[PDB]
């Protein structure tokens, strides 16, 4: 039906990383009925570089994907932790210690006994990285308002239908029990 | 929130701040033409 | 297959409970009845 | 008042690679309290019943289900301010003690979401709106052990603690009748007394009347031999040839325990965040929650006590060597 | 009190067929 | 179909575990939902 | 469909004559072994095999097809069965007992029409646009005949992009989506509009704009010229498209270096 | 932070064993019979939600009234009609 | 139920017609700790009611129709087993033998 | 005590801030008509004359985003979920001036 | 057999360390008190114990 | 790095102990 829609903003679980439910720009919008054909011909228009903001830089920062809210993101498009590998210098010679231990009486309140150190630079990342839902600062970089250029205009099926927010796109139902 | 009992019936009364903010242009000698607005909370209505 | 019930309420489950609603409850007999151990009445005073 | 600690001689080497591993940041600690509770009380008048409440819209990312109960209100504390003066009894306080003695007295419970829809409902239940627990007279056939349970209670009840129910209802097993759990209480009872309106002569001789172990033994009083001899008028004899009718009754104690009521689809219990809790419409929007309880009365006002379970986990992270950084958090009620 | 005590690479019991003591059968 | 199995086997009584004469299908039904409607206890084994 | 409802049901004769005989390769000494009970319940198999009733299983092989393309829907295929197996549990027969191998042996092989129809979206892409470029005017615009080759690059974009991009014919105006998403519904019978420009040297509504923006990746020097607005605007949006590759590899790079940042020295 | 609530505090993300360092698994699994550790990592355990529920009507206890009964002397048989709904699987043992 | 085809049967979807037999007879339903005969003196039973209770799993029905339709093959099917079998018969012992 | 409030999902594009304060119903008028009858009270309206006098009351605020996330969130108070008024109950140091 | 090396503190570490309070304070009806608990470097401190 | 630290002390049973 109409054109230069008013974009569909995306809503935010700061649970399950994945995002949740959609709706029209619920507040921000002017309201023109006190104006004439002057500027109502200028809001529309600032609508519409408003549309075309949001489809670059949706098609600028977005992941390319197939489903707009995923159900489980890839366990390669969620930003990961890469830290840095840990360095503990290990404060001791083990083999000093013990030896002068068994001999003398050493009972030992850098070193003194030997000049041996060694640090013991470990792994610091993880075992298996991981996979689903994404934070807050990849929502805001993923799920960028998303601009409806037409509505509901098709066949149950094609339907932005990853947009109410009572969907299960695991199983393509409405949640119930409500 | 939470607040002290009182006796008589209360209203909380919250201010939720927003951009109130207003344009005027007469272009016709003799027609006021204003665009209201309001961000966080608005009744502005959608394209046309 | 009364019997084999009283044998695997057993085995697959305990015994000694009870679980009134299926009115489970072992029929027994206090074993100092059956052998009366009979040791004494203590009582010296 | 001094602390005490054991250490444990860790010998350093390996010290300080456990103690800069666990400073990193993926490798994190991060504790879950075992109640995950978000208990509130509810006052219930002298001798009232059907205490109702009512919360705010809210979401339910992570419910798992209620823990409900009820407290004399003698036993427990303010809980703030510390020195409570109303506070004057000390013996086993149930809110703390974990000893909990009044589950004989519930009725039935309702739970209502938006005000509109009832929450175990979708038929899945017998009476559909009202986890209906004890259920006196009226058993059009319902009760359930010879008690006065309801059957499909004790098929929320069994099924939520030990998950059986569905496929036999076995004798729980051990290993899970842990002392405060299910099986472990429902003592079934019951008893049989002269049915007034039969036995023609339910003559209700009062307390300070009955003449029966004449007098060999006390007056009115644990005191000495007053006595004389004769027959009696002990009970109606409800045991023998001559038997006066009868009535009878059946009640249910359930002691050191609450109701559990979790918030899975099926009431069965297989992850420790319910199948439902995720459901998108109990956490993609805001809902609210009215529910009912009703409780016979009992004189001395009472209170009612009830768990909102709720994960309550608690992540630990200390990078500066000698500091420690604690995040905290409840799914449910956050606040 | 030491115990120490073999045989542990697992068990056989082995398939086609399979384990002992019954199940459930006097 | 009166069937002809060698009887002993097709009452199991000395034939295949519950994971052979079971198809692979059932037995992923049977052994992914052990924890919930347990279906173990419905077949046998022929030990 | 087939296979799996051979990995629903049956749990061979070969295999088993292979073993008992000892004839496999791995571990021959396999059978010999077992209690001498199991021994004599699998040799008394491969000397007089038991016969078998496939109907149940062929027929799974049915439902399980139907389930898949769609029709029985997944929940109701245990109504769908026990009907379909009573019926071929009365007429059966040779007859029916053959007709179905049959169907079993070909629903699974005449599936590449299936395939097609997911592989040149020749369902709801090209019949419908065949259908809809049949809707147009008369082939021979006032104006200019580049009208043509942009026709035949619509056709091209619905040919080379299986993803969904379905055209509906949601009443009277047929419409062009740019995937299952849809987030890109542009109105086919709105570009009645363009019927206007389709030769030349602000009217474009969006909608017309969004056609452009949708298929002027595959355009190449085919609509050409100055032919006005169409041309160029044709040209600056493959431009503009080129820019924003450009611009998104920028952004992830400068993002993985590392707040709005890039999104103001980008846009 | 930078990672959804859940798999930060641990209700839904990974096990133990996955997201530690490999360096703190092998130590714990290392050190488990004198200083274990295994009581200070959360393990999220996640009950299965799809494909073991329905949305749409079912019942959990059914009463069937007998159709036809003799009493006898000694006996009172009672013939019922047991109705398994469609998709709805009984056992019996219940 | 105690009866080791119908314990733990696991029925599928249809109509089932199920009946059984109640006895009445004192001394083989109820029980002493003096062991008279009940039937003797009076203490008899009778019977105002029998119903039947069985609760169904709420198992998902994209999963029971698989299920249902999986176990109707001639592999895939029940097969029960009491815990203690046999063909119990009494032999009479004479008095002192 | 303790009144509860909800927004659902809005995008708060140029929001600024909050303000809150308590008034008594009894000398608000039902606004959105004059001359609403269940209005009695003819002195001073706080509600439109900023003769607000009740603001002494509030004990806690929290300000919570998608019902799981605070609003000052990281560790920016002395008590993280909430902002704190009154703290008369009990203190172990929190409070200001006598 | 027991691990040979590297897990044993081989000079003089405490178990069983004790501390006191470094801050007292006594109301009509609590008792507040503060500990400096230091693990101290090389070493680490479980509070189940 | 001229060397791996890995980590077996653990007991010992025989080239052994985890898990």
């Amino acid at each position: 039906s109409k054109e230069i829609p008013t974009p569909y903003m995306w809503s935010y679980q700061p649970q399950m990383g994945l995002a949740a439910g959609a709706s029209q720009d619920y507040s921000s919008r002017m309201n023109w009925l006190s104006a004439g054909p002057h500027m109502i011909g200028r809001v529309n228009g600032i609508r519409a570089t408003r549309n075309q903001i949001l489809l670059e830089q949706a098609a600028l920062t977005s992941t390319p994907r197939s489903q707009l809210n995923p159900p489980n993101w890839p366990a390669a498009q969620v930003y990961q932790e890469n830290p840095a590998p840990t360095t503990v210098l290990l404060p001791r010679d083990a083999e000093a210690e013990v030896q002068m231990t068994n001999s003398g009486a050493q009972l030992a309140g850098r070193s003194s006994f030997t000049p041996r150190q060694a640090y013991l630079t470990l792994q610091s990342s993880s075992s298996q990285p991981r996979s689903g839902g994404i934070g807050t600062l990849q929502f805001v970089e993923e799920f960028v308002p998303s601009v409806y250029f037409n509505p509901f205009s098709g066949a149950p099926g094609l339907y932005p239908d990853d947009f109410i927010p009572n969907y299960d796109a695991v199983s393509e139902s409405v949640d119930g029990y409500d | 929130f939470e607040v002290d009992p009182m006796d008589e019936p209360t209203l909380l009364y919250v201010l939720f701040e927003v951009f109130d903010v207003v344009r005027i242009h007469q272009p016709h000698r003799g027609v006021i033409e204003a665009v209201y607005l309001r961000t966080p909370f608005s009744a502005g209505n959608a394209t046309t | 297959t009364e019997l084999s019930y009283q044998l695997m309420l057993d085995a697959l489950g305990d015994r000694s409970r009870y679980f009134s609603m299926w009115n489970q409850a072992v029929d027994s007999y206090d074993p100092d009845v059956r052998i009366i151990e009979n040791h004494g009445v203590e009582d010296e005073l | 008042i001094n602390l005490y600690a054991n250490f444990f001689p860790m010998a350093h080497n390996t010290a300080s690679t456990l103690e800069a591993m666990l400073r990193n940041d993926t490798n994190d600690q991060s504790f879950n309290d075992y109640l995950c509770a978000a208990n509130m009380l509810y006052p219930i008048p002298s001798n009232a019943t059907s205490v109702p409440i009512s919360i705010p819209s809210r979401n339910w990312a992570a419910f798992r289900g209620w823990s409900f109960t009820r407290l004399k209100t003698k036993e427990t504390p303010s809980l703030g301010s510390g020195f409570d003066p109303y506070f004057t009894y000390s013996g086993s306080v149930p809110y703390l003690d974990g000893t909990f003695y009044l589950n004989h007295t519930f009725k039935k419970v309702s739970i209502m979401f938006d005000s509109s829809v009832s929450w175990p409902g979708n038929d899945r239940l017998l009476t559909p709106n009202e986890f209906e627990i004890k259920r006196t007279v009226d058993g059009e056939g319902y009760n359930v052990a010879q008690c006065n349970m309801t059957k499909d209670w004790f098929l929320i009840q069994m099924l939520s603690h030990y998950n059986i129910g569905y496929q036999g209802f076995y004798v729980p097993e051990s290993y899970k009748d842990r002392m405060y759990s299910f099986f472990r209480n429902f003592q079934p009872m019951s008893r049989q007394v002269v049915n007034t309106t039969t036995y023609k002569e339910y003559q209700n001789v009062t307390l300070p009347f009955q003449h029966n172990n004449s007098g060999f033994v006390g007056y009115m009083g644990p005191t000495m031999r007053e006595g004389q001899a004769y027959p009696a008028n002990y009970p109606y004899p409800l045991i023998g040839q001559t038997a006066v009718p009868s009535l009878t009754q059946k009640k249910f104690l359930c002691d050191r325990t609450m109701w559990r009521i979790p918030f899975s689809s099926n009431f069965m219990s297989m992850g420790a965040l319910t199948d439902l809790g995720q459901n998108m419409l109990y956490a993609n929007s805001a809902h609210a929650l009215d529910m009912t309880f009703e409780v016979d009365p009992m004189d001395e006002p009472t209170l009612l006590y009830v768990l909102f379970e709720v994960f309550d986990v608690v992540r630990i992270h200390q990078p500066h060597r000698g500091v420690i950084e604690a995040v905290y958090l409840r799914t449910p009620f956050s606040a | 009190p030491r115990h120490g005590s073999r045989p542990f690479m697992g068990t056989w019991n082995e398939i086609g067929t399979s384990q002992l003591n019954g199940g459930a059968f006097s | 179909t009166p069937s002809m199995m060698p009887q002993w086997s097709y009452m199991h009584i000395a034939g295949q575990d519950a994971s052979e004469y079971l198809s692979p299908g059932l037995v992923q039904f049977a052994r992914a939902t052990d924890t919930y409607f347990s279906l173990g206890n419905k077949f046998r084994n022929p030990t | 469909p087939a296979m799996l409802a051979a990995l629903q049901s049956q749990p061979d004769w070969a295999a088993a004559m292979d073993r008992i005989l000892a004839l496999t390769t791995r571990n021959p000494e396999a059978f010999r072994q077992q209690p001498q009970a199991n021994r004599f319940s699998a040799i008394l198999e491969a000397v007089v095999p038991s016969r078998t009733n496939p109907t149940h299983e062929k027929v799974l092989a049915i439902v399980n097809a139907l389930t898949e393309s769609k029709a029985i829907r997944k929940d109701e295929a245990g109504l769908i069965y026990n009907a379909l197996l009573e019926r071929v549990a009365r007429y059966n027969s040779t007859n029916v007992q053959a007709n179905l191998d049959r169907l079993t042996t070909d629903v699974r092989e005449a599936v590449a029409q299936r395939e097609r129809f997911m592989h040149d979206t020749n369902l709801g892409s090209q019949v419908a646009l065949n259908a809809f470029l049949s809707t147009l005017p008369a082939n021979v615009p006032r104006g200019q005949e580049d009208y043509v080759s942009f026709i035949s690059a619509l056709r091209l974009l619905v040919a080379e992009v299986p993803q969904s991009e379905v055209y509906q014919s949601g009443p009277d105006y047929f419409f062009q989506t740019s995937r299952q998403g849809l987030q890109t519904v542009n109105l086919t019978q709105a570009f009645k509009n363009l019927q206007g420009m389709w030769g030349v040297r602000s009217l474009l509504t969006p909608n017309t704009r969004l056609l452009l923006l949708l298929i002027a990746p595959f355009t190449n020097s085919s609509t050409i010229s100055r032919d006005s607005y169409l041309g160029h605007l044709i040209t600056l949006y493959r431009e503009a498209i080129g820019q924003t590759q450009v611009d998104e590899q920028t952004f992830q790079e400068i993002t993985s270096v590392s707040d709005t940042g890039s999104l103001e020295a980008t846009l | 932070s930078m990672m959804p609530q859940w798999s930060y505090m641990h209700i839904a993300g990974q096990d133990a064993s996955e997201y530690l360092s490999p360096g703190l698994v092998q130590f714990a699994r290392a050190t488990d019979t004198y200083f274990s550790l295994g009581n200070k990592f959360r393990n999220p355990t996640v009950a299965p939600t799809h494909d073991v529920t329905t949305d749409r009507s079912q019942r959990l206890t059914l009463r069937f009234v007998p159709v036809d009964r003799e009493d006898t002397a000694y006996s009172y048989k009672v013939r019922f009609t047991l109705a398994v709904g469609d998709n709805r699987v009984l056992d019996m043992a219940s | 139920q105690k009866f080791f085809a119908i314990k733990n049967l696991l029925l599928l979807p249809g109509s089932y017609t199920y009946e059984w037999n109640f006895r009445k007879d004192v001394n083989m339903i109820l029980q002493s700790s003096l062991g008279n005969d009940l039937r003797v003196d009076g203490a008899s039973v009778r019977f105002d009611s029998i119903n039947l209770y069985a609760n169904f799993f709420p198992m998902a029905h994209n999963t029971a129709s698989t299920l249902e339709a999986m176990l109707r093959n001639d592999t895939n099917d029940q097969s029960f087993n009491d815990y203690l079998c046999a063909a119990n018969m009494l032999y009479p012992i004479p008095s002192n033998a």
